[PDB]
């Protein structure tokens, strides 16, 4: 039906700069404003900007205005957001809304684009044993970017095997934790191992978990 | 200057009925006609449910009904469905600051019983601390509902300093998993006799110790 | 001009002592009458002109909801602020009514035989409305 498809989102480090773009499709986009809203991973809705519908009236929030700069070209049915001097705070998904006239009120929107502004370069993980029905695990510490694949034993035991998300440090890279439960009597008989997988870095480990 | 106050969460179990309040000032909850209610299911795009304070655009359920008073907008859902789960925004028009929103409210369906949380406390490894690290790995699984608060204390002694914690995430069993990492120095770690893991779960605290050894 | 919300919205009466559903239709021979379902004359456009005083054009006749004598209801093209300029004030129930100041009258889609047997009764039928929003 209506369709609002947002491109340029990535990885930018804190003082670059990106452009994002809408392609509006089946509607009069130029009889309509528009407006950017951004969500911070697992934050909360912001409004970012508006625009009129002709281009003749910009719209912005205190926390964007002179970094961010709204734009339109009714040719071609896109809309713009001009995002410069970024700094941490921005890293959103930036979501392209269409007015239903020139109220706030949002009609439709994308699927959103996300912006990433860390500083942080590709890593690889250090990985740690996590030593001990007993518990023990593999600490994945420090590496950027996601993912990293847990398997253990060569996948040949999946019983009790939670891999949890991971948390984002101050430091900007990614830590996990993938953890077995085990019978308290097989402690001294078997090994149980991790093998963890980083892509981004090539990183291929595999560390042994024991008492 | 202030974004609008709505509740963190509110739960219902199926079939009752629930309000989300949605507070702000007279410059714009109390100030115009101009409430609108979002609804975002996860990794999705808000979707309207409201606009103009009561009104409701075409398809949404009139299971949705909004309402104000003063400076506090409400939105009420009759009749809750497991789909009702999501989190809902309130935005509010204003003169000068544009579309400011709420904080939003995490809708619960209570399809599930309360479920105490497991937790597992991990001391740092030896080949960490043997590379000058230190890393305690505190993981709490298997609570219902999705939302708990972890607090790390040497000894007795509240630490703040290095502590990062994921938020509540569901795990297959439709129950949710956090982890907690307290990242220290390793003669730090071997200074205080004890280190501890505390998490509160719907008012009870589970907890959990280790020791240098 | 970001001071005030420019609303796009259909108008949407059924009562009171409302025989069926009506939607405001203001078509391009100035006509305002009863429409049953959403058209392109019955779109409006809503912008203030007072702090709670509201205009209304039809976006595809571009003329403007203007209220005569007894209160009928008619769309001209040139704005004037006594006889297009209503007060818009929302009743606790969600029903919108547009008071006219300079003709003491709601805006309605009453008939003339329907204004002139409620002119002394306080209301109008055909006066409460909800605003819709627009199905593209």
């Amino acid at each position: 039906e209506v369709q609002l498809l947002e491109t340029g989102g990535g990885l930018v480090q804190p003082g670059g700069s990106l452009r994002l773009s809408c392609a509006a499709s089946g509607f009069t986009f130029s009889s309509y404003a528009m407006s950017w809203v951004r969500q911070a991973p697992g934050k909360g809705l912001e409004w970012v900007s508006a625009i009129s519908g002709s281009g003749g009236s910009t719209y912005y929030a205190d926390s964007v205005k002179g970094r961010f700069t709204i734009s339109r070209d009714n040719s071609k049915n896109t809309l713009y957001l001009q995002m410069n001097s970024l700094r941490a705070e921005d890293t959103a998904v930036y979501y392209c809304a269409k007015d239903n006239w020139q109220e706030l009120l949002f009609d439709y929107w994308g699927q959103g684009t996300l912006v990433t502004v860390s500083s942080a370069s590709t890593k690889g993980p250090s990985v740690f044993p996590l030593a001990p029905t007993a518990a023990l695990g593999c600490l994945v510490k420090d590496y950027f970017p996601e993912p990293v694949t847990v398997s253990w034993n060569s996948g040949a035991l999946t019983s009790g095997v939670h891999t949890f998300p991971a948390v984002l440090q101050s430091s900007g890279l990614y830590s996990l934790s993938s953890v077995v439960t085990v019978p308290s009597s097989s402690l001294g008989t078997q090994t149980y191992i991790c093998n963890v997988n980083h892509k981004p870095s090539n990183t291929k480990v595999d560390k042994k978990a024991e008492p | 200057q202030a974004g609008l106050t709505q509740p963190a969460s509110v739960s219902g179990s199926p079939g009752q009925s629930i309000t989300i309040s949605c507070t702000g000032t007279s410059s714009d909850v109390g100030g115009y006609n101009y409430v609108s209610w979002y609804q975002q299911h996860p990794g999705k795009a808000p979707k309207l449910m409201i606009y103009d304070v009561s009104n409701r655009p075409s398809g949404v359920s009139d299971r949705f009904s909004g309402s104000k008073s003063g400076n506090t907008a409400s939105l009420t859902i009759s009749g809750l469905q497991t789909e009702d789960e999501a989190d809902y925004y309130c935005s509010s028009w204003t003169r000068s600051s544009g579309l400011v929103f709420g904080g939003g409210t995490q809708l619960t369906v209570l399809g599930q019983p309360k479920a105490a949380p497991s937790v597992t406390l991990f001391p740092p490894s030896s080949e960490e601390l043997q590379a000058n690290k230190a890393t305690l790995v505190c993981l709490i699984s298997d609570f219902y509902p999705g939302a708990v608060t972890v607090a790390w204390k040497a000894d007795g002694s509240p630490v703040k300093a290095g502590v990062e914690t994921t938020t509540p995430s569901k795990q297959s069993n439709n129950k949710y998993a956090a982890s907690s990492y307290l990242s220290l120095t390793p003669e730090q770690w071997k200074s205080h006799r004890s280190y501890s893991c505390q998490v509160t779960h719907e008012g009870s605290t589970v907890e959990k110790t280790v020791a240098p050894t | 001009g970001w001071g005030d919300p420019i609303r796009l919205r259909h108008l949407y009466t059924s009562g009171p002592h409302g025989l069926s559903s009506c939607f405001l239709r203001i078509r391009a021979d100035g006509v305002v009458d009863c429409a049953r379902g959403q058209s392109a004359h019955s779109l409006l456009e809503i912008k203030a002109v007072a702090l709670r005083t509201v205009a209304i054009k039809g976006v595809h006749s571009v003329r403007y909801l203007c209220m005569g004598a007894d209160g009928k209801m008619q769309g001209l093209l040139q704005y004037s602020e006594e006889d297009c300029a209503f007060e818009e004030e929302i009743r606790p129930d969600g029903y919108n009514v547009y008071r006219s100041e300079k003709h003491r009258l709601p805006v309605s889609l009453s008939s003339a035989k329907q204004r002139q047997l409620y002119k002394n009764r306080g209301f109008l039928p055909l006066s409460h409305f909800l605003p819709m929003l627009p199905m593209v």
